[PDB]
């Protein structure tokens, strides 16, 4: 009784951060559920770095107003969380964001570490309202295996940890020859731009390998 | 049989003939999936002649609108019987009611646009189960007939046919009782005359190169409409009183 | 009485039940009505039709 | 129909449900919230869009 | 003889070349309308849902 | 980053059984058992009956003399027939009997390889004295549904016409279906057990059945 496996006939990716990468053929009924696990793993468990949390310079709160920025706290913690964070070896970093003037605290205005790199210089902070302005302050990382939310850190800033901004599976019929009937498994994700959606999808999966590390025999 | 019901779908099967209805009362002597033989009792029973009623059960044969019609015995052997009782089943009747059709596990949800006006959406389980599954009896003819060139042969002997073809076909071309046959399949060989082809040019050219005898004789058989496929069940032939009987015949 | 006679089921009165999609294994919003319809094959065969 | 059913069920609001009042950087993590079941399809929401 | 290979060929020939549909009551103009063809197991046409 | 693996497989009937696996992070219990259900609804082994040579008959529309069953019928008893094989991917099971009674599973002649899961199975039964059916059940194994029909492309002189071909049911599972409750192992923060209760007939045990699906499950993850 032997078996159909498939190998990537093609990834049709847009840009870098995008990629839409087909598998096929499959067994009638895989494309569900690989598209399905590998989208479930993907999306809730997926090894990455951003904002736990900052100290505000200005005042003690979320809700507040800075001289020199329109930004509500909340709205620049926003930005933060958007902000694309990938850490070596060092477990915890962290940054400022030294820079002031007439105009916007991008990703390319936070001091430069050790171990820390920042794929976007492009990435907006918070704008800057006219003249000196107070703006500088310390960003800390966080790492994680799934998604923390911001009211989860019970004892606040959203923790963004996965990579993944989108995951979408589509199956469609896919035709072998004499094989009546297939599955055709086209996967399309994006990135935060830290780790490529192409090697993403491997990490994603090995997860679910590893899973499955305790049962089967043979082929391997 | 119905789940759900209303009490007639046994009058209307009853009253129809399409069941075996037992004449009278009795125990079963015999059950065969052929015929029901049934002992009567005494009471029922007239003085002379003595003892039974035996029905012959109906079995698979064509009906009119080319479905199949078989009778099932519903009795077990040694089993005692009402008169005016089911003694058998006619398709499309459970145990003495109506059945239609088949009652299933069903639920009421949009599923993917997949049933989008009120097209149907059915699992794998009910083909596999061949619940929903049909027999069709379709009768096909073979006529032989009388042409000022010369009568036509049924004869298994075929003009341009492999070995395959005239495989299927008794010695006399009537393909054998019981093997299942698809489109084009030769069922009855048929031959009718056509002498003189009048061949032109290259065709010609063509036989001189190659050799060929091309008959006199062309291909009326009939083979199995294009795209059905089942298996034969019975095979009848009509003679003119006065012809010679062919040897399948 | 049908309720009545679905108490002596065990299956609930609205006769809607949860369901399951086959494929993401995740459940479905709201209860669907679930049961047994009994169903008639009309010969309109596409095989025949086509 | 069933098309429509759908985007109505979609887009339509009730009073309260999961991941009302709270607030998101756009639809990419609003539906990346729905589908992982912490906020639900229809719910009271602010969010960042372009 | 429905030999293997023609279903590949036939993937050739319906391409770019687009098939009329029809149905029965025409009224106005849209009664028929012209699609591609999408090769398909089975006996039923599939007609888009939107149409 | 817990692996999950298995726990005490609770037989309850010849039929069916409950698998349990105790390790289950966040919400896996979901993606596990769901991506099992389908591997194990699909793909699975299965030796059901396929080629039926019976006694006198040329075809199953017919009628044999002293069995109240159609040949149809019969085939369609033989078709839901459960067996089990060892080294053999085809196996022909002679079966005999004769007298007038119920002829059941068991009066087939065992083989090496022959497990009947169901002596009691009813092929059809007989009721005359003297009438005898001699058949050659001729069962095979594989994978999935592979309808009577889509058999003939191969043809390749099936000629005798005694044989009649059936649909091929393999597979072993009937239901499966999983639960996942939340499993308080002694330490730690919250874990979810995996309860997959499934039904089988028997031609098939737990074990066997749950490794293999993961097996498959994990061998299309080669693409990497």
């Amino acid at each position: 009784t032997e078996f159909l496996k498939p190998r990537l006939v093609d990834i049709e990716q847009v840009s870098s951060t995008h990629a839409k990468v087909t598998l096929e053929p499959l067994e009638r009924g895989f494309g569900h559920t690989l598209g399905n696990a590998l989208r479930r793993i993907l999306l809730s468990s997926m090894p990455g770095c951003a904002v736990t949390e900052v100290e505000i310079d200005g005042v003690l709160h979320e809700y507040s107003t800075k001289e020199g920025v329109q930004e509500d706290i909340l709205e620049i913690l926003l930005n933060l969380k958007g902000l694309a964070v990938r850490v070596q070896g060092k477990d915890e970093v962290i940054l400022t964001l030294n820079k002031s003037g007439i105009g916007p605290v991008t990703a390319a205005d936070i001091t430069h570490d050790g171990d820390v790199e920042i794929v976007k210089p492009q990435h907006v902070i918070c704008h800057l309202t006219d003249e000196n302005a107070s703006i500088s302050m310390r960003i800390k990382v966080q790492r994680g295996r799934g998604y923390v939310p911001a009211s989860t850190r019970i004892h606040l800033v959203d923790a963004c940890y996965s990579p993944v901004e989108r995951i979408a599976y589509n199956v469609e019929a896919a035709r072998v020859e004499q094989r009546t009937d297939l599955d055709k498994l086209v996967i399309e994700m994006e990135t935060n731009g830290t780790i490529d959606p192409e090697e993403a999808i491997r990490r994603a999966a090995t997860i679910l390998a590893e899973q499955l590390e305790a049962f089967v025999d043979l082929e391997v | 049989k119905p789940l759900v019901g209303t009490g007639m779908e046994r009058a209307v099967a009853v009253d129809s003939g399409v069941t075996a209805v037992a004449k009278r009362g009795g125990v079963v002597q015999y059950v065969d999936a052929s015929r029901i033989v049934i002992k009567v009792n005494e009471d029922e029973m007239y003085p002379g002649e003595a003892g039974i009623d035996i029905y012959n059960l109906t079995k698979y044969t064509r009906s009119n609108q080319n479905t199949c019609i078989n009778q099932m015995p519903c009795v077990s052997l040694g089993e005692p019987v009402e008169r005016g009782d089911v003694l058998a089943d006619g398709p499309s009747t459970d145990l003495g009611e109506l059945a239609l059709g088949q009652n299933m596990r069903v639920a009421f949800m949009p599923w993917n646009g997949y049933n989008f006006e009120d097209s149907i959406l059915v699992s794998e389980r009910v083909v596999q189960e061949d619940r929903f599954t049909t027999i069709h009896i379709q009768e096909l003819a073979c006529v032989s007939r009388d042409t000022k060139l010369g009568p036509e042969e049924i004869t298994a002997d075929i003009p341009n046919v492999g070995e395959a073809a005239l495989s299927k076909l008794d010695e006399s071309g009537i393909v054998y009782i019981g093997a299942e046959v698809t489109g084009g399949d030769i069922l009855v060989g048929k031959v009718t005359p056509k002498g003189e082809t009048q061949l032109t040019p290259e065709e010609k050219l063509l036989r001189a190169i190659f050799g060929e005898k091309a008959s006199d004789v062309k291909d009326s058989s009939l083979r199995v409409p294009n795209g059905v496929s089942g298996t034969v069940i019975d095979v009848q032939v009509f003679t003119r009183d006065g012809v010679e009987k062919d040897k399948r015949a | 009485e049908i309720k009545e006679l679905l108490k002596l089921g065990d299956l609930p009165t609205s006769g809607q039940i949860r369901l399951y999609d086959g494929r993401t294994g995740e459940q479905f919003e709201r209860p669907v009505t679930v049961g047994y319809m009994y169903m008639l094959k009309l010969n309109h065969l596409v095989d025949d039709k086509m | 129909q069933d098309v429509v059913l759908g985007l109505y069920y979609m887009t339509r609001d009730c009073v309260n449900a999961k991941g009302e009042g709270m607030v998101l950087t756009g639809p990419k993590e609003a539906e990346r919230l729905y589908r992982s079941g912490l906020a639900s399809l229809h719910a009271r929401v602010k969010v960042r869009i372009t | 003889r429905e030999e293997a290979v023609v279903w590949d060929i036939l993937d050739e020939v319906i391409r770019e070349h687009p098939v009329l549909l029809n149905r029965a009551p025409t009224l106005h103009r849209l009664g028929i309308q012209a699609f591609e063809p999408v090769l398909i197991e089975g006996k039923a046409i599939q007609l888009h849902p939107l149409v």
